[PDB]
């Protein structure tokens, strides 16, 4: 059905249990995927990597009928983060053409960064297609879990206000952006609109004025 | 040494025959086997069926109603297409070079040996949706420097309107500016339509005398916009 | 041989006849067995007599046997046709092979006269062709012993190319033998008839062939 | 020729010797002829059955040994003469050119009548007289 | 020189006769203590030293075919088994009809085993139960839902063997009892039925193992140099060929599933056991023979059959005319009783005496039953329990059995058939050298002998 | 009760080695010797050994101990207590004294004092030293002649001539005519050769009922003559 989550330490090694577990002789295929980008295979055969697979990861052959088809991760990083799917092939059961429940790995405690908020106020020729947005990015802050709140004057605005869900980039951190529709007349009226984003614990605040 | 890369509409409407192609540049399609695996959002990967080397094919039974798969022996592409499609059918669509083992354990001469496949070559993926809804173009605003942090580290962008056509590519200067690049994911707005941004960090020494353009091609509404920013 | 017989022995018909065996003491019989064969010449012979006294199985009690301490007898007791041959004792032990004697033949008296059978036969024409001509004159049927035959050429002695075999026994206990003449086909031609003699003791036949027919 | 307790011929040692020699020793086969002495199931009945029968059959050589004069002796002579009607061939014969088997294989037809004459001509007609003599 | 009788007590006279031998069976004494029905140890313990008379100047005629010690082993075997079924449970009650499923198993390209479900009235009279369980196919017959029933139910009784009892055979003794004794033979190519030049003679005879088997023998008695081809009449085809071999080639069968026994209560104090879910891969039970071992003991059978027979001669075809029982080598190991597939055994083709890149080790499948009804011994059947883990075995073949195709009046040269015509005959292959006589120990004879005179 | 068949008779040259068989028949062929034992006519019968077909034991007399080899088979069940066997005697360098006729023999008890005393005897083989080569016979027809004119019968045959092995055999019709058969012995020529003469008496009225032919085979030389006696007589006696 859905995805299964694990949390592991930094550093510290790991093992990813795989679903509908086999009832005899099994060759199980570890595939390593990332949302939206292409899936890469660590494991064809239980114990056989192709070339470029870093040592790290290994798999649990069945040497004897009885053993737990794992994947032991080590030296759990950045990188490493990932939706791991476990593909079963077992002899009694027939095609199996379905790819094992999801697993959402995560590494805890790694280094919270600071967001980069970038406020930007509507263009120009934004105004004279008769629109206005404002523009509030959010970069490079690793606990993907930020509230944003919008502020026209000392008054929040609560309307017209579109946000992205947080989205993890190339450095491993996290990205979202804050859209807020105004009409060209209402951006003309208010002095300054303010963008709040709080992360964590802290909040940080960027303010832009129309000219 | 085997590179594969998808091409399709990205935009189908309901019920109708969607139709994709995967072309592959490594060696023949007579040597070893394909295969499509769709990613739908909130749900996890799915093997939809595969096409062997001599050309015989095999249907996951869920999708066997309305999947063909066909390979073209001039062209080193395998095609895919499916009938009757829905907003389900929506996905990431991603074809594979699988090739085949053998598990035995027993004896060969009666059985005991069950065949397993597993793809160790992808290709990017392409997105296809699938609404009813129109195609919308984007429209592009420039995003001026604010003239922003000491040092001189200033940062401007392009601001791309909605549009409902998800699949969106940005560039700048054609490809020539690399660093300081960052595409922000679009936001589905409650209009039905997806917007974007992609911001540029930039020395302010450089920030007057730049001529930075942003290239924003879009390919559902076969429309390429290029936007001059300046403050 | 060192263990000797009497050379012969005569006995009459329904009487009884002894027989010697002795030799020096290495053959000595005080310590060694003594036994009789009765062998007829040309045919294979039979035990009569083993281990001195007893005598073979299915031996009639007519034969019986001693053994003294220089020599052995055997006695035939009954005297039949039949037990008229050649007779030989032998000194053995038990691990030490048979040693034959000298050889005794016994003849039967108070016998009864068999007139003998003479028959000539000339040679064959196909003989003739070849040069050689040859008599065969045979003689069967004669209890009394020892024949002389004599061959004439035109009522003349002949003694160039004679040859006579020795007599020998019949299976009806009678005699038989038989006398050839080789001769060339000028000395068959030249004469008016050639003739065989048969002569015994008690009297004489005559047989004659003629080449004219 | 003669074994001074070492010859371990066994039982039945010379059944294909002559009838003098196996006669020498016939305490072989005597002793050897009632071995047996040395739970429902099939082996209860099947062995108690065959231990009955070996006792039964011993008993029946020394019963008609005891009618003859002879249940102490393994060889015992008697008195009535030997008819020539059974076998015809010679002392030498019999015990110097026959094995036991041969040899009872000629007299068997005659055998039933010997043990009858056996019996009456004798030990019973000597216990009768040894009645008579010894009464004066 | 007068003769007179003299009797003799302990005369070597034999005679033929039949007696009711017994058995021997040395001690096996365990705390393990596991009885066998084979051989129970009721019998007599053989003698710690065998004891051997050689019988010179003997020639005595054998008959292994008319020999009575094979008429009495094959009914010592029959009465030996039914004093184990007596106190076992019987299987009355669980004639219930069952509801059954095939096995669970992906059709590469069907299944033997299979599963069903079916009602167990309990140690309770009134209350019910159902269960399932795993019953091969040929032990089960379907009436119509699918629903089956034991394919004995409408013949006879079924009575399930205990599990103390094993059925292994251990070496047994016939002795014959005192005042009798068996005679031996010892030549070295003893045809069938003639005289044996150098005899013996032995109380108890060499240890016999009482193996149930089909076709080819196993666990025999080897002949030396040469094998040897007995038959009772060569001529007649109806008459069954043994065969011997002199080198011992050896047998490979293997059951690979791991079962596990499930004990249900269909009674009080009556537990009936059954195969429980399979464990591990799905497979089935093979024998291997090594075919460089039998290749050669093949090219030296067709010589004895090319002495029996002319010098163009020919080879054989197999397995017609009988029931499924028959056709296969039927026999037992670790408990359970195979039925092997004998087609790829006697393939071949000789002319003047298969592949020659064939496999290595020639394998066979074999069918397993539980419900049996052997020697042809019709009436209460016997179920055997089934075993747990993984069964392994290895046998010595020492012995076939071949049958003339019989050609209706006219021969397309020849070919042999294996079939097992009796079970006796696997008595025969170990009882052709022995024979019963009883000892005549009465003797009169001739000497100049005369007891004293009454005095 | 058993019979005694010795191979045929041999012609060999001086120096030469001649090997004779015996077969037996009718009786346990382990429980009894087989003596050799050969009559020439310059020594008079002469025992040469026995062996043992059981143990395999040898006697040989001290003038045969160096050229004599004497070996058995096995023997072949027939019954229980008979069987078939068959012994050998091997001579080397023949001399011409050595021409005589050759016996094998049966022992005569199981035990005792007496245990191989030759009993039951061969047929005897005939054995010839010469350095002479084999010739075969010439047979020709005996005219019949008149044997009592008043009985009516008479005497016909055939004639034997210059053959030079001494085996010589002569029959009848086949073997169907053997009444009234009578062979007389060979003569000894001066130049080597034997002949002999067969006649056979038969009535003179049997001239158109019965067929008479003699079959003359002399073995050594392979050679094999039928002739026909004409039955016309030249005897005047017989011609009454
Ligand atoms: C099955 O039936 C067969 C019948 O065929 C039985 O064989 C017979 O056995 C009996 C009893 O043993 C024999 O009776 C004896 O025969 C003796 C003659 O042979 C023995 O001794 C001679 C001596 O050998 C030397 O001198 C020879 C001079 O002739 C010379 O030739 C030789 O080379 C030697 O230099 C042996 O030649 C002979 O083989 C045999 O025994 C010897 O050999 C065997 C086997 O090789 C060996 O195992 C022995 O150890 C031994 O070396 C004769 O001497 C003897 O008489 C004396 O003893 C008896 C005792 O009974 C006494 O009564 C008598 O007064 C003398 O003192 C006695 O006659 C019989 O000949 C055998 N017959 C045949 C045909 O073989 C066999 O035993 C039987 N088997 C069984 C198991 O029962
Ligand atoms: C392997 O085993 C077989 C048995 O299956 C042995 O077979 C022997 O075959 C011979 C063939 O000749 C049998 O001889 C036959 O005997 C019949 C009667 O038996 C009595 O007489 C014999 C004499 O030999 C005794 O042995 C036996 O105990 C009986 O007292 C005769 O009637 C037969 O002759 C008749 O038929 C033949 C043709 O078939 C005619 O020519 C005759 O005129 C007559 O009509 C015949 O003689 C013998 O009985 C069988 N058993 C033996 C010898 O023990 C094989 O010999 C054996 N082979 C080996 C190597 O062991
Ligand atoms: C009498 O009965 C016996 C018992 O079965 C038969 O013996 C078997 O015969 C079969 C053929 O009928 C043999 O099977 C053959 O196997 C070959 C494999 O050997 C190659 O590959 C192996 C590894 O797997 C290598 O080690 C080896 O060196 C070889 O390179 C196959 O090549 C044969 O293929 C044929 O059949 C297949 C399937 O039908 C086709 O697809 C092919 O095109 C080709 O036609 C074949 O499968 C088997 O090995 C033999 N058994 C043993 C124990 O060796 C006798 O053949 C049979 N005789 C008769 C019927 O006359
Ligand atoms: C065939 O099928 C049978 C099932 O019938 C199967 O036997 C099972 O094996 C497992 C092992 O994988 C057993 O589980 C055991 O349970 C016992 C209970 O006491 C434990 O003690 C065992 O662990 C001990 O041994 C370990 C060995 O290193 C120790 O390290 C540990 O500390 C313990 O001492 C273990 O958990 C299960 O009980 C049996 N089931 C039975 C016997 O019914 C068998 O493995 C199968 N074989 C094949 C080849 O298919
Ligand atoms: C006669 O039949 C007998 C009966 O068996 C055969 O005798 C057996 O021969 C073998 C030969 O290899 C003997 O084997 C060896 O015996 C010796 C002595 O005991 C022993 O030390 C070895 O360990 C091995 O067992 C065997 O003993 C013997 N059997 C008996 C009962 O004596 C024999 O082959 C046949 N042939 C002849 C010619 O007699
Ligand atoms: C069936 O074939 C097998 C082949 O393995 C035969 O096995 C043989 O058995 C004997 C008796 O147990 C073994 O002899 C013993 O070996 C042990 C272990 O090394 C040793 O300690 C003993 O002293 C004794 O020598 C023999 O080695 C073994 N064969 C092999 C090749 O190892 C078996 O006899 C055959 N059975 C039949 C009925 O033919
Ligand atoms: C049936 O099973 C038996 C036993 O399980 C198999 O017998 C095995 O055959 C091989 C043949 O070489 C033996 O190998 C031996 O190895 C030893 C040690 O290195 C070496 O000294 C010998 O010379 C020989 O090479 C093996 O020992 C033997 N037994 C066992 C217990 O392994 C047989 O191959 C099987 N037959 C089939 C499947 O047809
Ligand atoms: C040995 O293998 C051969 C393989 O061909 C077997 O030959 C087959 O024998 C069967 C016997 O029933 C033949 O069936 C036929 O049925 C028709 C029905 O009308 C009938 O008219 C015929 O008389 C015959 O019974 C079958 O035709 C024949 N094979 C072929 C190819 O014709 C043979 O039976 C095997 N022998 C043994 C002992 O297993
Ligand atoms: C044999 O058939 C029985 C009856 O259908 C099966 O028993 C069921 O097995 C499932 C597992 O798939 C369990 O969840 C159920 O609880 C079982 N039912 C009962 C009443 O116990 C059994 O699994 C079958 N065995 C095999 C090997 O397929
Ligand atoms: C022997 O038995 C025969 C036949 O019964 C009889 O005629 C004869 O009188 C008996 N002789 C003696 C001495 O018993
Ligand atoms: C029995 O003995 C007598 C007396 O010598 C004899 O005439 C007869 O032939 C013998 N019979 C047998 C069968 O031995
Ligand atoms: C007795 O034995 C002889 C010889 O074997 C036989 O002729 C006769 O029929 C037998 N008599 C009886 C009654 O058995
Ligand atoms: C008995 O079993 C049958 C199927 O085997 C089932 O349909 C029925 O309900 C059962 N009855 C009970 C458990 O009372
Ligand atoms: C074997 O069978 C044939 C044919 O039926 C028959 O002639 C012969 O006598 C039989 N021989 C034996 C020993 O059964
Ligand atoms: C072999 O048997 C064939 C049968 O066709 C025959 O022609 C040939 O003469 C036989 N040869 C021998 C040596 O037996
Ligand atoms: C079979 O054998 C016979 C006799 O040896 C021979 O004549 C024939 O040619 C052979 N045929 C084949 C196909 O081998
Ligand atoms: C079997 O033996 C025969 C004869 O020795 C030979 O021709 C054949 O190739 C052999 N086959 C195998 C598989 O060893």
């Amino acid at each position: 059905s859905y995805v299964s989550p694990l949390s592991v330490a930094l550093g510290e090694t790991a093992r990813i249990s795989c679903g509908r577990q086999a009832l005899g002789s099994r060759a199980v295929q570890w595939y390593q995927h990332k949302p939206g980008q292409a899936p890469i295979l660590l494991i064809y055969n239980n114990q056989d990597r192709p070339s470029g697979i870093p040592e790290r990861f290994s798999g649990t052959p069945d040497i004897n009928f009885g053993t737990t088809a794992t994947l032991t991760i080590s030296g759990v990083e950045v990188g490493d983060e990932a939706d791991y799917y476990c593909h079963m092939w077992d002899s009694r059961s027939g095609f199996s053409w379905s790819f094992g429940g999801a697993t959402r790995l995560t590494v805890l405690s790694q280094p919270k960064a600071a967001p980069s908020v970038t406020l930007f106020p509507p263009s120009s020729e934004e105004l004279q297609a008769n629109k206005a947005t404002l523009v509030c990015l959010i970069s490079d802050f690793y606990p993907g879990a930020v509230t944003v709140a919008w502020k026209a004057d000392s008054s929040p605005v609560k309307a017209g206000v579109e946000t992205t869900t947080p989205s993890k980039q190339s450095n491993n951190k996290y990205a979202a952006s804050s859209y807020l529709s105004l009409t060209p007349e209402q951006w003309k009226s208010h002095k300054s609109y303010s963008c709040q984003v709080t992360h964590e614990g802290s909040t940080v605040e960027k303010t832009v004025a129309p000219t | 040494q085997v590179q594969l890369q998808e091409s399709g509409p990205g935009l189908v409407r309901p019920s109708e025959t969607l139709s994709v192609t995967c072309i592959v540049s490594g060696g023949s399609i007579s040597n070893y086997y394909w295969t499509w695996i769709r990613q739908s959002p909130g749900k996890g990967l799915e093997w939809i069926g595969y096409i062997s080397d001599r050309e015989t094919t095999t249907y996951n039974p869920s999708l066997n109603s309305r999947a063909v798969i066909s390979r073209d022996t001039s062209k080193n592409q395998l095609s895919l297409q499916l009938r009757s499609v829905t907003t389900a059918d929506t996905a990431i669509y991603f074809c594979a070079t699988a090739r085949r083992g053998q598990r035995i354990y027993g004896v060969v001469s009666f059985g005991e040996f069950f065949y397993y496949y597993y793809m160790d070559v992808w290709g990017k993926g392409t997105a296809v949706t699938v609404s009813s809804a129109s195609t919308k173009g984007p429209s592009v605003f420039p995003l001026a420097p604010s003239s922003s942090t000491s040092g001189g580290t200033a940062a401007l962008g392009c601001l791309v309107k909605d549009y409902f056509p998800e699949p969106v590519t940005v560039s700048w200067n054609s490809g020539a500016l690399t660093s300081g690049v960052h595409t922000f994911p679009a936001v589905l707005q409650s209009s039905g339509l997806y917007s974007l941004s992609s911001v540029v960090t930039v020395p302010s020494s450089s920030l007057g005398t730049q001529t930075y353009i942003c290239n924003v091609n879009h390919k559902p509404s076969n429309t390429k916009v290029d936007k001059k920013v300046e403050p | 041989s060192v263990l000797t017989q009497s050379a012969s022995v005569s006995g009459s018909l329904g009487q009884s006849v002894t027989i010697s065996c002795t030799g020096p003491n290495s053959v000595c019989c005080s310590h060694k067995s003594i036994s009789w064969y009765q062998w007829p010449p040309g045919r294979a012979p039979t035990l009569i007599i083993y281990e001195d006294n007893e005598r073979a199985p299915g031996i009639s009690p007519r034969f019986s046997g001693y053994k003294s301490y220089w020599s052995a007898y055997l006695t035939i007791s009954d005297l039949r046709p039949e037990d008229e041959t050649t007779y030989y004792c032998c000194s053995y032990t038990h691990n030490s092979g048979c040693v034959f004697g000298t050889g005794t033949k016994v003849s039967v008296l108070g016998q009864s006269k068999a007139n003998p059978s003479v028959t000539l036969f000339p040679p064959s024409s196909e003989e003739l062709q070849a040069n050689k001509a040859t008599l065969v004159c045979l003689i069967s049927d004669f209890y009394p012993g020892a024949v002389t035959v004599a061959w004439k050429a035109d009522s003349s002695p002949v003694k160039a190319g004679v040859e006579t075999t020795t007599p020998s026994k019949q299976s009806n206990n009678k005699y038989a033998a038989s006398s050839y003449l080789s001769l060339t086909p000028e000395q068959w031609k030249s004469h008016r008839s050639y003739s065989c003699q048969v002569t015994h003791e008690g009297s004489t036949v005559e047989k004659t062939v003629a080449p004219t027919e | 020729a003669v074994g001074l307790g070492a010859f371990i011929l066994g039982f039945l040692g010379a059944a294909g010797s002559t009838m003098g020699a196996a006669s020498m020793a016939l305490t072989v086969q005597a002793r050897l002829l009632l071995s047996g002495i040395v739970q429902l199931t099939v082996w209860g009945i099947k062995q108690l059955q065959a231990r009955v029968l070996a006792v039964e059959r011993y008993l029946r050589d020394q019963q008609l040994l005891g009618i003859w004069g002879c249940s102490g002796k393994i060889i015992c002579c008697t008195n009535v003469p030997w008819n020539d009607s059974w076998s015809n061939k010679t002392i030498n014969e019999i015990w110097d050119n026959m094995t036991w088997m041969q040899w009872e294989k000629e007299i068997d037809n005659y055998t039933q009548h010997i043990y009858t004459l056996l019996e009456v001509s004798q030990i019973q007609q000597e216990k009768n007289e040894q009645e008579l003599l010894e009464l004066d | 020189a007068k003769k007179w009788v003299t009797v003799y007590y302990g005369v070597p006279v034999w005679k033929e006769a039949t007696t009711t031998l017994f058995c021997a069976s040395d001690a096996k004494a365990y705390d393990t203590e596991v009885h066998n029905v084979w051989a129970t140890h009721a019998c007599v313990p053989t003698d710690p030293n065998p004891q051997e008379i050689v019988l010179g100047n003997v020639t005595e005629n054998f008959n292994m075919w008319k020999n009575n010690m094979v008429e009495q082993m094959h009914e010592d075997i029959i009465s030996l088994w039914d004093q184990s079924l007596k106190p076992c449970v019987k299987l009355t009650p669980l004639c219930v009809t069952l509801n059954c499923n095939n096995v669970n198993t992906n059709n590469t390209n069907t299944g033997e085993m299979k599963n069903c479900s079916f009602n167990v009235t309990t140690s309770i009279r009134d209350k019910i139960k159902k269960e399932y369980a795993l019953f091969y196919k040929l032990d089960v017959v379907p009436l119509e839902i699918t629903n089956y029933r034991l394919i004995n139910c409408n013949t006879s009784v079924i009575t399930q063997a205990c599990p103390k009892v094993s059925f292994e055979p251990i070496p047994i003794h016939y002795c014959a009892p005192a005042g009798f004794a068996i005679l031996k033979c010892n030549s070295k190519t003893f045809n069938g039925s003639g005289p044996c030049t150098n005899v013996s003679t032995v109380q108890c005879t060499h240890g016999i193992r009482p193996v149930v088997s089909t076709q080819l023998l196993l666990n025999g008695s080897l002949a030396e140099e040469e094998i040897v081809i007995r038959s009772e009449n060569i001529t007649d085809n109806a008459k069954t060929i043994i065969v011997q071999l002199n080198e011992a080639v050896e047998i490979n069968c293997t059951r690979p599933n791991n079962n596990t026994r499930k004990s249900i209560h269909i009674g009080p104090g009556r537990a009936f056991y059954a195969t429980g879910d399979i464990i591990g891969n799905i497979r089935q039970a093979h024998c291997n023979i090594s075919k460089a071992r039998w290749n050669e003991t093949l090219g030296q059978i067709v010589a004895k059959l090319e002495e029996q027979f002319p010098n163009k001669t020919i080879i054989f075809n197999h397995s017609s005319g009988g029931d499924p029982e028959i056709v296969t080598h039927s026999f037992n190991c670790g408990g359970e009783f195979f039925y092997c597939n004998t087609t790829p055994l006697f393939n071949s083709t000789w002319n003047n005496t298969y592949p020659t890149g064939g496999e290595q080790n020639i394998t066979l499948q074999c069918r397993i039953k539980q419900i049996i009804n052997m020697w042809q011994g019709v009436g209460k059947a016997m179920y055997a329990p089934p075993i747990r883990g993984q069964i392994r075995c290895s046998s010595n073949i020492t012995g076939l059995l071949l049958t003339r195709d019989g050609g209706r009046d006219q021969n397309g040269t020849e070919t042999f058939r294996p079939g097992g015509g009796n079970m006796r005959d696997n008595w025969r292959s170990e009882l052709y050298k022995y024979k019963v006589v009883k000892i005549e120990p009465l003797g009169i004879a001739p000497t100049a002998c005369k007891r004293r005179v009454v005095q | 009760e058993g019979q005694l068949v010795q191979s045929g008779a041999e012609l060999k040259k001086p120096g030469a080695s001649v090997k004779i068989s015996c077969k037996t028949s009718g009786y346990r062929f382990n429980f009894y010797h087989i003596n050799w034992i050969r009559q020439t006519a310059g020594r008079g019968p002469e025992w040469m050994g026995w062996i043992s077909p059981y143990s395999g034991d040898k006697n040989l007399a001290p003038a045969f101990q160096d050229r004599v080899i004497m070996t058995t088979d096995t023997e072949v069940p027939v019954t229980s207590f008979t069987s078939t066997g068959a012994a050998y005697m091997e001579i080397r360098n023949l001399k011409f004294d050595d021409t005589g006729t050759y016996f094998c023999a049966k022992g005569l008890l199981r035990d005792g004092s007496s245990t191989w005393l030759p009993y039951l005897w061969g047929q005897g083989t005939l054995l010839t030293v010469s350095s002479a080569s084999t010739k075969g016979p010439s047979v020709f027809p005996l005219a019949p002649s008149s044997k009592s004119t008043s009985g009516g019968t008479a005497a016909l045959g055939c004639l034997v001539k210059d053959y030079f092995p001494e085996p010589v055999t002569v029959s009848w019709n086949s073997g169907a005519l053997t009444s009234g058969v009578h062979t007389f012995p060979a003569v000894l020529q001066s130049s080597g050769l034997y002949s002999l003469s067969s006649v056979v008496t038969v009535p003179s009225s049997s001239l158109g009922t019965q067929t008479y032919i003699c079959n003359v085979n002399h073995k050594p030389s392979n050679t094999k003559v039928d002739k026909r006696v004409e039955p016309k007589s030249c005897d005047k006696g017989l011609e009454v």
